[PDB]
């Protein structure tokens, strides 16, 4: 069986090229979602970094439509080519991010969320995100 | 290795699968009604007025009977969190083996199938899904 | 005018025809974005308002739906009559292509209006649906129960005050409907079906034909009365599929509703999601560039080819005998194939934007579709003269029911019911939409009579059209965007929201909150897989539709049948069912 | 207001500098000789008028480093297609009116009457094709 | 005396339209899977017969609704703060068809008699500190204390001085000192205040070991922290 | 008082500038700027409109809607072209140097910036250059701090200091390099600091007691409730997900507290989140608790009380109109007492005396910044109910309104207002046993013991 490159399968969490996770925890795919089988919360790490504290598909209400996908801004969750187990309790049909979380980059390999993000975290300070200035302080003498 | 599947096949579902017996190990080889059925198969959305025929063609079968429902819609509602649907087969009728997908593939069937009989006579399957570095990326074909 | 602008229709033949005889203040003309003239009538004056429009030079010989809407919560409703309910009328005229929507005002208390079913006789169904979703009866109307909830339901659903959820599970309840069912297996009575009671020597067997058979895309559970193995009359059961798709129209936002779209009449993927999309895009202001329109008519043609190879080959092999064209649904696989590669999605591709597409298409279509198109024709073509030849066929399903242009009118029959009898009337053609101008097809007719079998005829050479438009597309697809650049759009170019901040605000609170789209109401016809279905969405200007009505024309197809097949037997009734195309989650929304 | 040679002979006064299209300020008038780049003169006056604001009002705080960049960019040799297009449109929205106080008004009229003049000193530097965007890898960009 | 609380806000079966008052945004998220951990079957909405309001979006929150009881502003187009403008009939002005509240006496007609009794001057006494009422906004309030974020804005307990009666006896300005008020005995540093009169020492009011019901009484006997 | 907008004919208050006007009458105009408690200053220039005169002056003039004085003969057109594209090209400014950090922006869906950025109609980038970025501050353990999406429309900074009278909050540098913040890292001294997380317009001030659980607007489940940690009744509208309190927003009361809250209200709901508070009536049976039923709790509390010489109750004065009545019913009118203590209780009602029995009006918390002078005597109103303070700062601004007044300055001209007042106060006469916060506007304190005062 071949499947096309387009996403429709298995929902995943991805992650950048760097090991951290690419989702940020915004909650842009929970609420585009037709269905509302989506649920996470997002969690901080101590620099600065935003992520999902739990991530939580309802695979047993999930329609595959791909909305999320689409929705999401930072690339994190996608529609990769394989189909889920068909579950014996319907309650193991609800991944927990745990299941979810991919060890890769997924379909876009050099996608950086967090290097367009104008906020600090641990890897990039103030003035080091993508298309941006070193910032200038009030008390500068400059003109 | 005896199963007689009674396809209840309603929507979408129905017709996607419409080659079910495809991936078939007793059938189409000869040697079709609930009253003679052993496996029923709900594969469309339960709605709230298919639902007394439903229970009674389970009800019309045997004992020695495992259903399997197929598709987003028979396992939990749906997209169709609404009025006039049922809000899952399990509702009102034990499940044996849930699928997921809008519609699923008939290779889905194939293995539930498989996964059913497997009980007679996520977790197993993380770390396969869970460490793939890289896909194919949608911009050929 | 950017063919979208709202615009009232005071230039307009007809709406001068109405004031020449009832007087410049019998109505008030509505400005929409619909491409129709809105006239408020009122409720005593709507009997002789519709036999005017019907007796007229070229008359409006259609009713082309009538459903309600409650606008008791609704804010934006300036320059019209003060209402609580209100239903519309929406006549079609075809010696002269316009239409018309009539609408009549309603308070809560004094709900009630004339009843339509004298004029055209299509309006039975119409006026049961409007009463069951509605509380709106319709003095007058021969049998008023409700047709899509079953006679136990307690509210009427798309009312503003019900709640459009499921409500907790119950088992007792389903215990009682489960068994007064079996019980009450005892008295079919013609009284309440309205089949005045036989002879009582005649088969008052009340055979209650096919509660499950593949012959039938769903239960539809028709009540047959007969006399030999004649019949002399039959009413159709539906309500077995109705997935509550007009109500989640007001759940969910202009974008999230797709799906939903797309699983209104399955067998058809993109085709039911294009009046949705034209229709919002209507209600925006977008003007889609030409390499939308043109991928959109590809798409929905490859899924018109397949409906028409699914219908083709189930009618061919359930009339008793067939050629092994097992391939067909092979073929049917290979059109699946192509459109995985293209949207992605296979079935349901939900695939169709406000504005535009969801990807550019992928970077080797070209060849997926050259080779399917060198694999079609001598295939199609084998298809259409083995279809012919086979005389069994012929004599099977050949003036089994037929009708003629009269009925095909007064029954609201469109598709290849319609334009078998001469009628040559195509939404493509007649009014052309999404950039159908540009393509060169020849649309088949047929002479008097339209049986089952002039129907599959039809259909077939109904085939070669789709395959030349086909072609055309693929020989010259323009080269331009895949989304309409617009602020409504929705959503914005990912490669553009995904580096660029006023991009990422847009695409930002469209997939949150949705895309607000300013008051006012829109309206979108095509010519469906099986016959022609609509899309009447009003906005109130916030993020998500406050009405939105799908008209299917298997609800009509179906509610000709009672009047095609009388004094017929049973197995006409089998073959017909066999040669209209209907799917049940098509008749019930 | 920049004004050619030929508005050399018009007497010194408010009436007749305002309608040549000027604005007799302070009666100081500076020559600018033939060796003096247009687009270098006129980024050196922008700067100025950009960095010598203040930031109450979002049209001269916000429009005028714009401004700027595109003139560094004009000057280096990066300019883009839609840059000169973008300058004039400056040119109408940060006019009497438009602006809190008149600190922007009378900052972009040089640009303006320097574009007028000498379109082609400003032409001269959009060597460019028009890109923003980076490419990202698995999304294919929306095309023209 | 409260026949004025049934009109301060319309009972259950109020309705606008048939509908109830909506509680969550329309698009509210999440519905079929944020309880799917503890069971996957969704349970039933929670049912509100007490009040007019629903515990879901199947419900009315429309700015030209007829009641004054808003849950939240969002209009469209509109989905911050600014949203309150569409609810008010003229911005900045009353909600539209009235503020949600009914006070239950209105002024009357006659009023009181001048109270003819002035208290006395103030006399410090020896040996005895009257307790000055010192009130913080952190901090002092029985239940907002307990809220783990006001313990880091919260002040550190302390009893303020008069410089004359903190030179009086050894304390100065961070020494911890012990006083008897009753069976208890706290020990507390000690801040001087250059405002407060001479014969009374401050105390945090509300804060945690001091009850409110400590603002006018006097602490017997007050000394060094006697290390 | 009969403006003209875009050929229609409105009727309009002709005392209140175009914007309020428009916006009352249910128009949609973007301002960052304005807000209709801070006044109008003319700013942003976001609120631009097209002016005509003679209904036959077929070239007007761009205007700004919250400075005109929205006269009688008053003709615009907020839909005109030029109009249309100079709002867009506003914010088109904006996002030059904004960050593109919406997805962790704390606010999202409730942002203004987005609403404006949406309603202009603008989604294409133009700018190419790099974007200037800001080192954000400490403000304390309340509200965050993100200077990178400031838009400088200055209503930080005018709630703040003209309004509130902060005195640790302005602005710093120039030249599209303004800063707005403390003058070093330290938390806000400001009791109404709060409302700085809805005052600005974007992500730049946000608590952090809802950025910590945080959860997007659409998410949050509201209710009207009233704040509970003071004796005044602010209009809150509590937010819960996932089963607690996420946050407490302003729910406006044109009568009560129009659009501002206190820090202890704001920040002090924590106490409903606490992993100890009771969950289940539990019985001690001696020494072990065992977890009750309701039906089983009811029955038992019933046959011990049942058998019980007599029943007393102890009602709190924090509970509820029904709470402390549903607890008379329950133990007879006679033994029913309040739980607070006799002296804590007689110059309560004592009040409750003089607010009913005493022939004199008793004004609202918005009224209160309607009166000439103030004689706060015996209260620390800035700690107890801090909102009267905040109406009391507003009363005393009074005399610069009629200074302004009388010189026939509009009273939405909150700049020239101020100008014309330069520091004359109503008087105000605060008394306590110690300083107050409100003795930098008082013309005399008075600290002494609560029998001299
Ligand atoms: S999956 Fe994507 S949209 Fe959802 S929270 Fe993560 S980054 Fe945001
Ligand atoms: S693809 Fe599945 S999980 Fe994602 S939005 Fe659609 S239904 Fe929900
Ligand atoms: S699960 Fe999907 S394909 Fe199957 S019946 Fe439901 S909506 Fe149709
Ligand atoms: S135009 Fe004037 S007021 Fe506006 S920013 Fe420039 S100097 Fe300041
Ligand atoms: S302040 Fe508003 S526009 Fe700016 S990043 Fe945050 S959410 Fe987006
Ligand atoms: S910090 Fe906020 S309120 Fe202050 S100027 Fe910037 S955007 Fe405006
Ligand atoms: S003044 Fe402050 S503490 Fe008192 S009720 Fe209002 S917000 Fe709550
Ligand atoms: S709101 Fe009027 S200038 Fe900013
Ligand atoms: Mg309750
Ligand atoms: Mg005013
Ligand atoms: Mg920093
Ligand atoms: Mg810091
Ligand atoms: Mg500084
Ligand atoms: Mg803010
Ligand atoms: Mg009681």
């Amino acid at each position: 069986v071949y499947l096309p490159p387009r996403y429709r399968g298995r929902i995943v969490l991805t992650r950048d090229p760097d090991g951290e996770e690419r989702c940020v925890a915004c909650n842009l795919c929970a609420v585009a979602c037709p269905v509302g089988c989506i649920s996470l919360q997002k969690a901080e790490t101590k620099d600065g970094r935003w992520y999902p504290e739990f991530f939580r598909i309802n695979f047993s209400r999930c329609i595959f439509c791909g909305l999320c996908e689409e929705a999401c801004p930072t690339t994190a969750i996608q529609l990769t080519p394989d189909f889920e187990m068909g579950e014996y309790k319907r309650q193991d049909l609800v991944y927990e991010k745990e299941d979810l979380l991919i060890s890769g980059p997924g379909k876009y390999p050099e996608y950086n969320f967090y290097r367009m993000a104008g906020m600090a975290i641990d890897g990039k300070d103030k003035g080091e995100a993508e298309n941006e200035a070193k910032p200038i302080d009030v008390k500068s003498l400059l003109p | 290795n005896s199963i007689w599947p009674y396809n209840f096949g309603l929507s979408c579902c129905y017709v996607e699968m419409v080659t079910s017996f495809t991936a078939v190990h007793d059938v189409a080889r000869f040697g079709a009604s609930p009253r003679q059925a052993d496996l029923m198969v709900v594969a469309g959305t339960c709605f709230t007025k298919m639902a007394p025929v439903i229970q009674r063609l389970y009800d019309q079968m045997l004992e020695p009977k495992w259903v399997i429902s197929m598709g987003a819609c028979a396992n939990s509602g749906g997209m169709y969190d609404i009025y006039s649907v049922v809000q899952g087969v399990d509702k009102f009728i034990p499940v044996d083996v849930y699928i997921p997908g809008c519609p699923p593939r008939p290779e889905a069937y194939m293995q539930a199938l498989m996964l059913l009989q497997e009980s007679i006579g996520r977790e197993r399957k993380r770390g396969e899904r869970i460490a793939v570095t890289n896909l194919r990326t949608p911009d050929e074909i | 005018e950017p063919a979208w602008q709202t615009r009232d229709h005071l230039d307009d033949p007809v709406i001068g025809e109405l004031r020449n005889r009832f007087g410049p203040d019998a109505f008030t003309v509505q400005a929409t974005r619909t491409g129709v003239p809105v006239v408020w009538i009122k409720r005593e004056q709507l009997l002789e308002v519709g036999d005017f429009l019907k007796k007229l030079p070229k008359p409006y010989v259609m009713l082309f739906d009538l459903h309600g809407m409650d606008e008791r919560l609704r804010t934006h409703r300036e320059g019209l009559p003060a209402a609580d309910f209100s239903v519309f009328y929406h006549l079609i005229s075809i010696d002269r292509n316009r239409d018309i929507m009539l609408k009549v005002a309603l308070a809560e208390n004094d709900l009630h209006v004339p009843t339509f079913t004298k004029l055209f006789p299509n309006a039975n169904w119409y006026e049961r649906e409007t009463w069951d979703l509605f509380g709106i009866t319709f003095d007058g109307h021969p049998n008023l129960r409700r047709i899509m909830m079953p006679q136990t339901w307690k509210g009427h659903p798309l009312r503003k005050d019900y709640p459009a959820r499921a409500t907790e599970f119950s088992p007792f309840e389903l215990t009682k409907a489960k068994q007064d069912l079996e019980m009450e297996a005892l008295t079919f009575k013609p009284e309440e079906w309205g089949m005045k009671r036989g002879t009582e020597n005649e088969d008052f067997m009340f055979l209650n034909l096919g509660p499950n058979h593949p012959s039938a895309h769903g239960a539809f559970r028709i009540v047959l009365q007969l006399d030999g193995e004649e019949i002399v009359d039959c009413v159709p059961d539906i309500g077995y599929h109705h997935r509550g798709a007009e109500k989640m129209g007001e759940r969910q936002s202009w974008h999230s509703y797709i799906p939903y779209t797309d699983r209104i009449e399955y067998l058809g993927g993109c085709v039911n999601e294009m009046p949705y999309v034209l229709a919002v895009e209507k209600l925006a202001g977008i003007t889609v560039p030409d390499r939308v329109n043109v991928i959109r008519v590809m798409l929905s043609e490859l899924f018109r080819i397949n409906s028409h190879l699914l219908y083709i080959s189930t009618f061919i092999q359930d009339v008793g005998a067939m050629t092994p064209v097992f391939f067909a649904f092979t073929d049917r696989q290979k059109i699946y194939d192509l459109v995985e590669a293209i949207t992605g999605f296979r079935m349901h591709p939900a695939w169709f934007r406000i504005g535009g597409v969801a990807h550019d298409l992928p970077r080797g279509w070209d060849r997926l579709l050259r080779e399917f198109l060198d694999w079609m024709p001598k295939r199609l073509a084998s298809y259409e003269k083995a279809a012919l030849q086979n005389t069994i066929l012929k004599g099977r399903s050949q003036g089994v029911a037929a009708y003629g242009a009269k009925e095909a009118l007064e029954w609201g029959t469109t598709g290849a019911g319609l334009r078998a009898t001469g009628i040559d009337f195509d939404v493509r053609k007649a009014r052309p939409y999404s950039g159908y101008e540009n393509f060169d097809f020849e649309i088949p007719v047929g002479g008097g009579v339209s049986d089952c079998y002039t129907r599959v005829m039809l259909k077939v050479e109904e085939l070669r059209q789709s395959l030349r438009i086909l072609e055309q597309c693929l020989n010259n697809m323009p080269e331009g965007p895949f989304k309409a650049d617009h602020p409504l759009t929705t959503p914005p170019p990912k490669e553009r929201t995904l580096q660029h901040i006023e991009t990422l605000i847009t695409h930002f609170l469209q997939v949150s909150w949705g895309p607000v789209m300013p008051a006012n109401e829109s309206f979108q016809m095509i010519e469906a897989t099986k016959g022609i279905n609509s899309y009447y969405l009003t906005s109130d200007g916030s993020t998500m539709s406050y009405r939105t009505r799908v008209r299917t024309p298997s609800f009509a197809h179906l509610q000709q049948i009672p009047a095609a097949i009388r004094g017929s037997l049973v197995s006409d009734l089998i073959v017909y069912l066999g040669s209209i195309d209907f799917v049940m989650s098509d008749v019930d929304r | 207001d920049f004004l050619t040679e030929a508005h050399l002979d018009l007497p010194m006064e408010f009436e007749s500098i305002g309608k040549a299209g000027s604005r007799l300020g302070t009666a100081l008038a500076m020559a600018v000789d033939h060796e003096i780049n247009m687009v270098s003169l006129v980024r050196n006056l922008e700067e100025f008028f950009a960095r010598e604001s203040c930031g109450w009002c979002t049209p001269c705080r916000d429009g005028l480093p714009w401004s700027v960049k595109i003139l560094r960019a004009l000057e280096r040799g990066e300019g883009q297609p839609g840059d000169i297009e973008t300058l004039e449109q400056l040119c109408r929205f940060l006019g009497p009116g438009k602006t809190f106080c008149a600190h922007a008004p009378g900052a972009v009229e040089p640009l303006q009457s320097a574009i007028k003049y000498f379109r082609e000193e400003f032409e001269a530097g959009i060597k460019q094709p028009f890109s923003n965007t980076h490419l990202i890898n698995g999304i294919q960009p929306n095309l023209l | 005396e409260l026949a004025g609380i049934k009109d301060a806000a319309p009972d259950a079966t109020f309705r606008i339209r048939g509908q109830k008052l909506a509680r969550e945004p329309h698009r509210y998220s999440g519905r079929t899977a944020m309880r799917a951990n503890i069971s996957v079957h969704e349970p039933r909405q929670p049912q509100d017969i007490d009040t007019m309001f629903t515990f879901s979006m199947e419900g009315n929150n429309q700015p030209t609704a007829h009641r004054s009881q808003v849950p939240f502003a969002w209009a469209p187009g509109w989905n911050s703060p600014q949203a309150w403008n569409k609810f008010q009939d003229e911005v900045g002005g009353k909600l539209r068809f009235g503020d949600p509240g009914v006070r239950l006496f209105e002024t009357s007609e006659n009023g009181l008699d001048y109270f003819t009794s002035v208290p006395a001057r103030f006399q410090p006494q020896d040996g005895k500190w009257r307790i000055a009422p010192y009130y913080h906004l952190f901090g002092s309030d029985e239940l907002s204390q307990r809220a783990p974020v006001f313990q880091s804005r919260m002040p550190q307990p302390y009893i303020k001085l008069n410089p004359a009666d903190a030179a009086k006896l050894g304390v100065n300005a961070g020494t911890r000192v012990s006083f008897s008020y009753d069976g208890n005995t706290v020990t507390l540093p000690v801040e001087i205040a250059e405002g407060l009169t001479a014969g009374q020492v401050g105390l945090p009011m509300g804060m945690s070991g001091i009850a409110p019901v400590l603002a006018g009484a006097h602490l017997e006997d007050l000394k060094e922290a006697q290390q | 008082a009969t403006i003209h907008v875009d050929g229609k004919e409105y009727e309009v208050n002709g005392a209140d500038n175009l914007l309020e006007a428009c916006l009352s009458l249910g128009l949609d105009i973007p301002y960052f700027c304005w807000h209709p408690a801070l006044g109008s200053v003319g700013a942003c220039r976001q609120c631009a409109v097209k002016q005509y005169q003679n209904a036959e002056d077929t070239r007007g003039r761009l205007v700004m809607s919250c400075m005109t004085p929205a006269s009688d003969g008053t003709f615009i057109s907020i839909d005109d072209e030029e109009a249309k594209q100079f709002r867009e090209s506003v914010v088109e400014w904006l996002m030059t140097n904004h960050p593109h950090d919406c997805p962790v922006c704390e606010e999202g869906g409730n942002c203004h910036l987005q609403d404006m950025t949406v309603m202009t109609g603008h989604s294409f980038r133009r700018y190419r250059f790099t974007k200037r970025t800001h080192r954000n501050q400490d403000l304390g353990p309340f509200i965050s701090h993100e200077m990178n999406r400031c838009i400088a429309c200055y209503r930080c900074v005018r709630y703040y200091k003209d309004y509130a009278d902060g005195t640790d909050l302005g602005v710093y540098g120039a030249h599209d390099n303004v800063y707005f913040g403390r003058p070093e890292d330290g938390t806000l001294e400001s009791e109404f600091s709060g409302n700085l997380v809805e005052i600005c317009p974007t992500g730049v001030f946000t608590d952090k007691t809802h950025s910590e659980r945080y959860n997007r607007k659409w998410d949050m489940q509201f209710a009207p409730s009233i704040c509970q940690q003071c004796s005044i009744g602010c209009n809150i509208s509590p937010g819960e997900r996932y089963g607690e309190l996420r946050r407490i927003e302003n729910r406006y009361n044109g009568t009560v507290n129009h659009y501002f809250l206190c820090d202890r209200g704001r920040f002090g709901y924590g106490y409903v989140n606490l992993k100890d508070r009771p969950r289940q009536p539990v019985q001690r049976r001696g020494d072990d608790f065992i977890t009750l039923n309701a039906e089983q709790a009811m029955q038992g509390a019933a046959d011990i009380l049942r058998q019980s010489k007599k029943v007393i109750g102890i009602g709190s004065p924090r509970a509820s109109v029904e709470s402390n009545f549903a607890l008379r019913e329950l133990v007879g009118e006679e033994n029913f007492y309040t739980g607070i203590a006799h002296g804590e209780q007689e110059r309560l009602q004592l009040a409750l005396k003089v607010l009913r029995e005493g022939g004199i009006y008793t004004p609202a918390l918005r009224e209160i910044e309607s009166y000439d002078a103030v004689l706060v005597l015996g209260e620390d109103v800035t700690q107890t109910g801090a909102r009267v303070a905040l109406a009391v700062r507003q009363a005393v601004k009074g005399k610069a309104r009629e200074m302004a007044a009388a010189q026939k300055v509009a009273d939405w001209q909150i700049a020239a207002i101020l100008n014309i007042g330069q520091r004359a106060k109503h008087p105000l006469f605060v008394t306590n046993v110690d300083d107050t916060r409100l003795d930098d506007i008082a013309a005399w304190t008075y600290r002494a013991p609560v029998e001299d005062q």
